[PDB]
C-alpha cells in the first residue's frame, strides 16, 4: 500500500475539517 | 547560436518567460510594503523616497496584482503550455503567431503600465465599477489577455497536425493536458472579454455614461474564477509530467493525470457566483448551485493530491527510502527544480483548505472581503504556482540559454525558494488569523493604527513575513540576474531533452483514455455547463440593466 | 514491482477518491442545513431593487436619515442605510436587541462594502442597487461597520457604527 501517500492524503483532511469546522463554528457563534 | 535556427520557439518561450519575472519583480516590490501594512506598520514613506511617482498605498497594490497575478502568470503559462507540448511532439509552433502573441503581451502590458504608473487606474486588479480607470489600462488589458487567443490558436493547432500524423493514435500526455487546458481558457476568457467590449470599454472612451455594476462584477467573475486555474494548470502540468522524473521516479497514472484536467476543464468556468455569495441581485438558489460545483471542481486537486503523492512516494522509495517518512528524506532536496514545486505543494493544502470554505457559500460571509481571502490566495498562487515557476529557472533556463547552473547559484536557489515559501507561510497565518478578526482586505490599515487592537498577535507575523519575503526577493532578483546575465555558454544544455518523467507500468485503462481524448465532445459539454450555469442569470441581468456613473477617488 | 505499486496505488486512490467525494457531501449537507436556519437571512435578496445613486440623497427614503429606522411589523425594523465616500448614514444605525432587522443598503457613488463586526453581515453595496439583508441582533452594544470594499483614499477609515439598543 502507498503509506506515505495515505499520510499526505489524512495531513489534508484533517486540515480541510479544521478549517472548514472551525469556520461553520464561527459562523453559528456570529449569528 | 545554429540552436535557435533549429529551436526558434525556445527564444520566444525565453522572451515570455523573462518578461514574466520582471513583471513579477516589479509587482513584488510592493508585497514587502503590504505586508508591514498589515502588521501596523507603515513604510510607505520610504517607498516613496525610493519611488517617487507612487502617490498611494493603493497604487502600489494595484500594481501589485495586476503584474503579479496578471501579467507574471499569464506569461508562465503562454511560456510552458506552449513549449511544452511543442516538444513532448517534437514539433515547431507556427513561428509567426507565436511572436505575435508576445508582442501582444507586451504591447499591451506597456499601454496599461502608463496610467497604472501615472496614478489615472488606481483601481485594482479587479477595476470594479464604478471606480472608473483610464481607458488605456482596458485597453492595454484588453489585448494583453487576448495574447492568449493566439496561443489557443498555437497549441490547437500543433495538436491537429500531429493527429493528421499520427490517425487513431491517443493524444499524447502533455499535449491532452494543454489542449483541455486552452480549451478550458477560451471558454472562461469570454467573461472578461464581454465585459470589456459590451461595457468598460466603450464606458472609459466616453461613448456611454454608466455602466451597470452587477452585470460588470458577473461577467467579470464569469472570467475571475476559471484564471485562477489558468495560473495553476501549467505548473500542474510540470508537477505531474516532470517532477516525478526531477524526484527520481516516474508519473504513477497517465490516465488520473488526464482525468483531473478533463474535470479542471468542465469545472473551471460555471462556477465564479462564489465571488459573489454578497452581491445583491443574484438568486441565492443560483448561489447554492456554484457552491455545489465549486465544491466540485476541488476534486481534480484532491485527486492531483494523492497521484502526486504518490508518485513521491515511489520515488523516495526507488530511492531506498523506506518507514512511513524515510521516502521523503530520500527524495533530492538539494535541487531546487525538485523543492520548490513541493514546498508550493505543502502550502497548497491549507490553501486549498481555505478555498473550500470560501466556496461554502454561507460560510463564505465571515471571511468575504477580510484578510483570509489573501491568506487563501497567497498560498495557492503566490506560493505553489510562483515556486514552481522558480523552480523552472533550474531546468528550464539553461534548456533555453544553454546557459550551466553554477553549484552557487543551484544554493543561492535553494534559500530564496525555502524563504520564499516559508515567508509565504508566515504571512498566511498572520493574513487568515487577521480575517477572522474581521481585518478588511484592500486597507490601508496602518495609516488608521488604533482601528484593529485584537489584531496584533497576527500583525507580528504579517511584519515578520514582510522582511523574509524582502530577503528572498532580494536574493530572487540577484540569483535571477546572475544566472540571466551569466559568461558561460554550453550549447549541449540548450539540445538535451526536457526532463519529462517516464509513467508507470501497468495496464492500465484504455478506453478511459480513449473516452476522454473525445475532446470535441468534452469541450461542448464544458461549454453547455456554463450556459447552464450563467445563462439564467445573466438573461435576467441583462434585461433590466441600471448603468450609473462613474468616479474618481485617488 | 511496478505492476505491483502501480495496483496499490490506484486501489488506495480510488478509496481516497470517494472519502473525498463522502467529505464534501457532508459539507454540502451542512451547507444545506444553515440555509434553512435564521442565520441565512444575511444573504441577500436576489430579488433586483433598482434605484438612482444620483438622486438617492435627495428624494426617497435615504433622504432623511433620521428617518431611516421604519417599524416594518410587530418584531421588525426596516433600515434604510447609505454606504458613500466616506461613511454610513444614519450614524449611528439605532435598532432595539431581539428585533428582526431588514437593512436596506445602497450607495450615491462607489461600491462599498457593509461588514458588521461581530456579526454574519457581510454585503457589497452597489450603486443602483438595494442590498436587502436580515439580522437579528441578540445582543445590545456597540457594533462597527467596516467598509471592506476598496472605494478609493478615503476606504481604510470608513467605518459606522450600529446601536443595539437593550
Ligand atoms: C492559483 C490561484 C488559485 C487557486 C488554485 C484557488 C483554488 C480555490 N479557490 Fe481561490 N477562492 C475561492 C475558492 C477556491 C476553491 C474551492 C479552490 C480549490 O480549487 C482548492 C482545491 C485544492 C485542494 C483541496 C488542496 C489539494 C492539495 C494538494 C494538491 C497538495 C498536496 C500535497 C502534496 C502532493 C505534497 C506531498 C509531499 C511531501 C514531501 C510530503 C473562493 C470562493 O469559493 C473565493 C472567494 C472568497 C471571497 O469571499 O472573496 C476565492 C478567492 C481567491 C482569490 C481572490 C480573488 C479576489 O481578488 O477577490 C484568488 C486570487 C484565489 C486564487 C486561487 N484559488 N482565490
Ligand atoms: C514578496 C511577496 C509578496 C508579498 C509580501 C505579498 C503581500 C501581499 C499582501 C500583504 C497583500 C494584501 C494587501 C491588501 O489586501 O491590501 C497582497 C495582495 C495581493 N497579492 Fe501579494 N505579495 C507577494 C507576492 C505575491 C505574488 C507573487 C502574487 C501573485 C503571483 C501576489 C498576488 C497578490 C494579489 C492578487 C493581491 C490582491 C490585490 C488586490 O486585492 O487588489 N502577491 N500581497
Ligand atoms: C534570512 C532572512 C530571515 C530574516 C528574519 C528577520 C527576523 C526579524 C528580526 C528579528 C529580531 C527582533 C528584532 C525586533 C526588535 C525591534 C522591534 C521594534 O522596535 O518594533 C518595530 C517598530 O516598533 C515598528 O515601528
Ligand atoms: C504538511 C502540511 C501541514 C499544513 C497544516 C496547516 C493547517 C493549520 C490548521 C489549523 C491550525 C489551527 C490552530 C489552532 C486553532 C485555533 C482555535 C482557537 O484558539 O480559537 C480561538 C477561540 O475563540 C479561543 O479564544
Ligand atoms: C501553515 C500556513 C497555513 C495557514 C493556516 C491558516 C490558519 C487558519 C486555520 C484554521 C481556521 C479555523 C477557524 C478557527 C475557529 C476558532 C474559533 C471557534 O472555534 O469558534 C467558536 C467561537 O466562539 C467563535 O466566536
Ligand atoms: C508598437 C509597434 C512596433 C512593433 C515592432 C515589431 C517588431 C517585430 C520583431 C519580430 O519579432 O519579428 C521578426 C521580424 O521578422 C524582424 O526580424
Ligand atoms: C490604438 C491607440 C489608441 C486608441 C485611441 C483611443 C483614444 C480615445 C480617447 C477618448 C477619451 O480619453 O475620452 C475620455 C473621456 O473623458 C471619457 O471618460
Ligand atoms: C475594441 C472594442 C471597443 C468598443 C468601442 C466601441 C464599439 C462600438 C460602440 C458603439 C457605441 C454605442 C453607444 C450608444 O449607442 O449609446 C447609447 C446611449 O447609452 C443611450 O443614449
Ligand atoms: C449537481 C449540481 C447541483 C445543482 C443543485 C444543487 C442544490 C440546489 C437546490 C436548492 C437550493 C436552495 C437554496 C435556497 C436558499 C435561500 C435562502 C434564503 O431564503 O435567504 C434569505
Ligand atoms: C508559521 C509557519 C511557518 C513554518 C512553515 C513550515 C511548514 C512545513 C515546514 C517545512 C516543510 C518541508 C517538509 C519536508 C522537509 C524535508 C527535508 C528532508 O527530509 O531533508 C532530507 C535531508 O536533507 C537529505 O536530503
Ligand atoms: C522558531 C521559528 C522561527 C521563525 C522562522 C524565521 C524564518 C526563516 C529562517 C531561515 C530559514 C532558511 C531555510 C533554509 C533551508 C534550506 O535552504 O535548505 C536546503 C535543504 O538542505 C533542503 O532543501
Ligand atoms: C512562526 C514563527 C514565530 C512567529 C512569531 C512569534 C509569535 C509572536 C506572538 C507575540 C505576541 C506579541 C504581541 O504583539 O503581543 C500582543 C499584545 O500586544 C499583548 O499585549
Ligand atoms: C536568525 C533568524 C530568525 C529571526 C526571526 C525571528 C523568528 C520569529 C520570531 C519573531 C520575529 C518578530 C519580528 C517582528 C518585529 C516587530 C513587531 C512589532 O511591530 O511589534 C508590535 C507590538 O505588538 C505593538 O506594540
Ligand atoms: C475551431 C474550434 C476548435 C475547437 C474544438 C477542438 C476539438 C476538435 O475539433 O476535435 C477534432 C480534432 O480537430 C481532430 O484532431
Ligand atoms: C469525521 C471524519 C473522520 C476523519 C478522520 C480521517 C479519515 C482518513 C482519511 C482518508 C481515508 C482515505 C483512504 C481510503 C482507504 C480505502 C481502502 C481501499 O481502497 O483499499 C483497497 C485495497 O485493495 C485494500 O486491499
Ligand atoms: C456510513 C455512515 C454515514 C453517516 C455519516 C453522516 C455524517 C454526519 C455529519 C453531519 C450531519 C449533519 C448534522 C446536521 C445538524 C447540524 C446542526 C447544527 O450544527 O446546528 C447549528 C445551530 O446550533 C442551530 O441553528
Ligand atoms: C493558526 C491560526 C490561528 C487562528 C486563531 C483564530 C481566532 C478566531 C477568533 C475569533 C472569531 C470569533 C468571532 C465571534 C464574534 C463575536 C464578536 C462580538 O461580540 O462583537 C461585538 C459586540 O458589539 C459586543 O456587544
Ligand atoms: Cu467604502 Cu471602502
Ligand atoms: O478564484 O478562487
Ligand atoms: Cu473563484
Amino acid at each position: 500500500k502507498p503509506k506515505g501517500a495515505l499520510a499526505v492524503i489524512l495531513v489534508l483532511t484533517l486540515t480541510i475539517l479544521v478549517f472548514w469546522l472551525g469556520v461553520y463554528a464561527v459562523f453559528f457563534a456570529r449569528g | 547560436s545554429r540552436v535557435y535556427e533549429a529551436y526558434p520557439e525556445k527564444k520566444a518561450t525565453l522572451y515570455f518567460l523573462v518578461l514574466g519575472f520582471l513583471a513579477l519583480i516589479v509587482g513584488s516590490l510592493f508585497g514587502p510594503f503590504q505586508a508591514l501594512n498589515y502588521g501596523n506598520v507603515d513604510a510607505y514613506p520610504l517607498l516613496k523616497r525610493l519611488l517617487p511617482f507612487v502617490q498611494s498605498y493603493y497604487q502600489g497594490l494595484t500594481l501589485h496584482g495586476v503584474l503579479n497575478a496578471i501579467v507574471f502568470t499569464q506569461l508562465f503559462a503562454q511560456a510552458i503550455m506552449v513549449y511544452l507540448p511543442a516538444r513532448e511532439l517534437n514539433m515547431r509552433p507556427n513561428m509567426g503567431l507565436m511572436w505575435l502573441s508576445w508582442w501582444m503581451a507586451f504591447i499591451g502590458l506597456v499601454v496599461a503600465a502608463l496610467p497604472l504608473l501615472a496614478n489615472e487606474a488606481t483601481v485594482l486588479y479587479t477595476f470594479y465599477p464604478p471606480l472608473k480607470g483610464h481607458w488605456a489600462f482596458y485597453l492595454g488589458a484588453s489585448v494583453f489577455v487576448l495574447s492568449t487567443w493566439v496561443s489557443i490558436y498555437i497549441v490547437l493547432d500543433l495538436w491537429r497536425r500531429w493527429k493528421a500524423a499520427n490517425p487513431g493514435k491517443v493524444t499524447p500526455l502533455v499535449t491532452y493536458m494543454a489542449v483541455v487546458f486552452w480549451l478550458m481558457w477560451f471558454l472562461a476568457s469570454l467573461g472578461l472579454v464581454l465585459e470589456a467590449v459590451l461595457f468598460l470599454l466603450p464606458w472609459s472612451f466616453g461613448l456611454v455614461e454608466g455602466v451597470d455594476p452587477l452585470v460588470a462584477r458577473t461577467l467579470f467573475w464569469w472570467t475571475g474564477h476559471p484564471i485562477v486555474y489558468f495560473w495553476l494548470l501549467p505548473a500542474y502540468a510540470i508537477i505531474y509530467t516532470i517532477l516525478p522524473k526531477q524526484a527520481g521516479g516516474k508519473l504513477v497514472s497517465d490516465p488520473m493525470a488526464r482525468l483531473a484536467f478533463l474535470l479542471f476543464l468542465l469545472l473551471s468556468t460555471p462556477v465564479g457566483f462564489h465571488h459573489q455569495f454578497a452581491d445583491p441581485g443574484i438568486d441565492p438558489t443560483w448561489k447554492m448551485i456554484h457552491s455545489v460545483l465549486t465544491l466540485f471542481v476541488a476534486v481534480p486537486s484532491l485527486m492531483t493530491a494523492f497521484t502526486v503523492a504518490a508518485s513521491l512516494e515511489f520515488a523516495g522509495r526507488l530511492r531506498g527510502g523506506r518507514g512511513l517518512f524515510g521516502w521523503i528524506r530520500a527524495l533530492p532536496w538539494d535541487n531546487p527544480a525538485f523543492v520548490a514545486p513541493v514546498l508550493g505543494l505543502l502550502g497548497f493544502i491549507p490553501g486549498g483548505a481555505g478555498g473550500i470554505v470560501n466556496a461554502s457559500f454561507t460560510l463564505d460571509y465571515v471571511v468575504h472581503n477580510t484578510a483570509w481571502v489573501p491568506g487563501h490566495f497567497h498560498l495557492q498562487v503566490a506560493s505553489l504556482v510562483t515556486l514552481t515557476a522558480m523552480g523552472s529557472l533550474y531546468w528550464l533556463l539553461p534548456n533555453l540559454t544553454g546557459k550551466p547552473i553554477s553549484d552557487a547559484q543551484r544554493r543561492l536557489g535553494l534559500a530564496v525558494v525555502w524563504l520564499w515559501f516559508l515567508g509565504m507561510m508566515i504571512m498566511a497565518v498572520g493574513l487568515h488569523w487577521a480575517g477572522l478578526l474581521n481585518v478588511p482586505r484592500r486597507a490601508y490599515i496602518a495609516q488608521v493604527p488604533d482601528a484593529y487592537p485584537h489584531a496584533a498577535v497576527p500583525m507580528v507575523f504579517n511584519v515578520l513575513a514582510g522582511i523574509v519575503l524582502l530577503v528572498a526577493l532580494l536574493l530572487f532578483i540577484y540569483g535571477l540576474f546572475s544566472v540571466l546575465l551569466s559568461r558561460e555558454r554550453k550549447p549541449e544544455l540548450a539540445e538535451a531533452p526536457l526532463p519529462f518523467a517516464e509513467v508507470i507500468s501497468g495496464p492500465e485503462d484504455r478506453r478511459l483514455v480513449l473516452a476522454m481524448d473525445r475532446i470535441g465532445f468534452w469541450f461542448a459539454v464544458a461549454a453547455i455547463l456554463v450556459v447552464l450555469a450563467y445563462g439564467p442569470t445573466l438573461v435576467q441581468l441583462f434585461g433590466h440593466l441600471n448603468p450609473v456613473p462613474g468616479w474618481r477617488l485617488w | 514491482d511496478e505492476h505491483k505499486a502501480h495496483k496499490a496505488i490506484l486501489a488506495y486512490e480510488k478509496g481516497w477518491l470517494a472519502f473525498s467525494l463522502a467529505m464534501l457531501f457532508v459539507f454540502i449537507a451542512l451547507i444545506a442545513y444553515t440555509l434553512a436556519t435564521h442565520t441565512a437571512g444575511v444573504i441577500p435578496a436576489g430579488k433586483l431593487e433598482r434605484v438612482d445613486p444620483t438622486t438617492v440623497r435627495q428624494e426617497g427614503p435615504w433622504a432623511d436619515p433620521a428617518q431611516a429606522v421604519v417599524q416594518t411589523g410587530p418584531n421588525q425594523y426596516t433600515v434604510y442605510v447609505l454606504a458613500f465616500a466616506f461613511g454610513y448614514q444614519p450614524n449611528p444605525i439605532e435598532v432595539p436587541q431581539g428585533a428582526e432587522i431588514v437593512f436596506k443598503i445602497t450607495s450615491p457613488d462607489v461600491i462599498h462594502g457593509f461588514h458588521v463586526e461581530g456579526t454574519n453581515i457581510n454585503v457589497e453595496v452597489l450603486p443602483g442597487e438595494v442590498s436587502t439583508v436580515r439580522y437579528t441582533f441578540k445582543r445590545p452594544g456597540e457594533y462597527r461597520i467596516i467598509c471592506n470594499q476598496y472605494c478609493g483614499l478615503g476606504h481604510q477609515n470608513m467605518f459606522g457604527t450600529i446601536v443595539v439598543k437593550e
